[PDB]
């Protein structure tokens, strides 16, 4: 039963301007506080985002914000707070603060790589990390098959636009490719 | 550990 998921948000202007950094800000908001009671209580997330002006992380490395550390039990009151923290970010961003020319995908995928297994170790968990981006081109990253032996955690992709990233994909077991488009079901 | 450390100063 147990998982954790790890959220990377892209914060590109791209996916400021086009609405989806606001778009995964709501989607995570329903998921989260429709999970199960059970499953709030083995569960744990996090978030980083990713091409950000912000950076502030375990590694310390340009241009990667964990704005969301590692957090069980994932309550109500902890997911309304995880939001805010992203709706806070929004705000404080939405008029463009030096975010333009910004590259950090891959060191944030290996923050986040570090700081899971620092932070689970030998535990039985489902390890995932879910990517919001819209820019499958952007993974400076051969290399791939470095991370295919060390990442035991499944990539979900989500992209967010209407390769590097397809190749990691199919390297690491039990990922996938989603279109924000078929995230939920429009009523129609 | 080891590798994916050297690997982000690779890339830092």
């Amino acid at each position: 039963s147990s998982e954790s998921t790890t959220f990377i948000v892209d914060v590109s202007p791209s996916m400021m301007k086009n609405n989806n950094v606001s778009k995964s800000m709501a989607y995570l908001e329903y998921t989260l506080l429709n999970k199960s009671k059970k499953s709030r209580k083995t569960d744990w997330i996090s978030c980083y985002l990713a091409n950000c002006p912000v950076s502030e992380n375990s590694q310390e490395i340009p241009n990667v914000f964990q704005i969301q550390s590692f957090l069980a039990p994932v309550t109500t009151t902890a997911t309304i707070g995880f939001i805010k923290r992203l709706k806070q970010y929004c705000d404080q961003h939405s008029h463009d603060s030096s975010n333009e020319g910004l590259q950090s995908m891959i060191q944030c995928l290996l923050v986040v790589s570090l700081d899971i297994k620092q932070q689970f170790q030998a535990r039985k968990i489902l390890k995932q990390i879910v990517v919001f981006t819209d820019n499958l081109d952007d993974l400076d990253i051969e290399e791939i098959d470095l991370l295919t032996e060390e990442l035991s955690t499944r990539i979900i992709l989500i992209d967010c636009g209407k390769s590097n990233w397809l190749k990691l994909v199919e390297a690491i077991p039990n990922s996938r490719i989603y279109n924000m488009n078929e995230l939920l079901v429009e009523i129609t | 550990n080891s590798k994916l450390l050297s690997l982000l100063r690779s890339k830092t």
